[PDB]
DNA sequence: GAAGCCACATCCTCTG
DNA sequence: CAGAGGATGTGGCTTC
């Protein structure tokens, strides 16, 4: 599905969780779906590096992620410093 | 504002543009005119008609007749028509008896409104 | 290939 | 100040 040919966020963001060598900027937080945010403005930077969008910041990338709520991809861990989580039991009806 | 003909010559409505994007603040809000004397207080709803998906999703779709001129705070078109395809939107006036004017080729509902096309 | 999609980019606003 | 959110252009990508 169109995640294959053209690069995504959630498809991209999890090139950095799974890879041990990028924990400089992120990490899995616990057994259940969660994720921490190391440098809030080095993260956005590399998403600029891929998207060819040098003006990129957190505010920009972040908004894109907050769309995901209404579509049931991922969701927010309330009041936690820059931490959301993935909905997989829905990613598979969204790739059914 | 500017008006256009109908399939009931007793009522008229706004010039809704050729082609627009899914769910925008309309460039000109929707006026619906009563030439025949209508009790100012009667309700008016619209239903987007098309051989494909004969009932599309709409918002602020119901409005109230006032001074023989029913206006829609801001109507918005969500449910898409398709490629090259427009809506024959139906227009209901809740009275005794209620009356409708069909309206063919009203507006084309796509993802992009017609942006000046690509520069590649 | 313009015409419909798509999934961010960018943006300026509130309100928790 | 972060975070949810409307509006609106943008660029890549299937479909006629």
């Amino acid at each position: 599905m169109p995640g294959s040919g053209q690069i995504q966020l959630w498809q991209f963001l999890l090139e950095l969780l799974s890879d041990s060598a990028n924990a400089s900027c992120i990490t899995w937080e616990g057994t259940n779906g969660e994720f921490k945010m190391t440098d809030p403005d080095e993260v956005a930077r590399r998403w600029g590096e891929r998207k060819s969008k040098p003006n990129m910041n957190y505010d920009k990338l972040s908004r894109a992620l907050r769309y995901y709520y209404d579509k049931n991809i991922m969701t927010k861990v309330h009041g936690k410093r820059y931490a959301y989580k993935f909905d997989f039991h829905g990613i598979a009806q969204a790739l059914q | 504002a500017e008006l256009v003909r109908t399939d009931s010559p007793n009522f008229l409505c706004s010039v809704l543009p050729s082609h627009w994007r899914c769910n925008k603040t309309l460039p000109v809000a929707f006026k619906v005119v009563a030439l025949g004397e209508v009790p100012d207080g009667t309700v008016v709803t619209v239903m987007a008609g098309n051989d494909e998906n004969y009932s599309a999703e709409l918002r602020n779709a119901s409005a109230v007749m006032k001074n023989q001129v029913a206006r829609f705070n801001d109507l918005r078109f969500v449910g898409r028509s398709g490629r090259g395809k427009s809506f024959t939107l139906t227009i209901t006036v809740f009275t005794n008896p209620p009356q409708v004017a069909t309206y063919h080729r009203a507006i084309k509902v796509t993802v992009d409104g017609p942006r000046e096309p690509r520069r590649h």
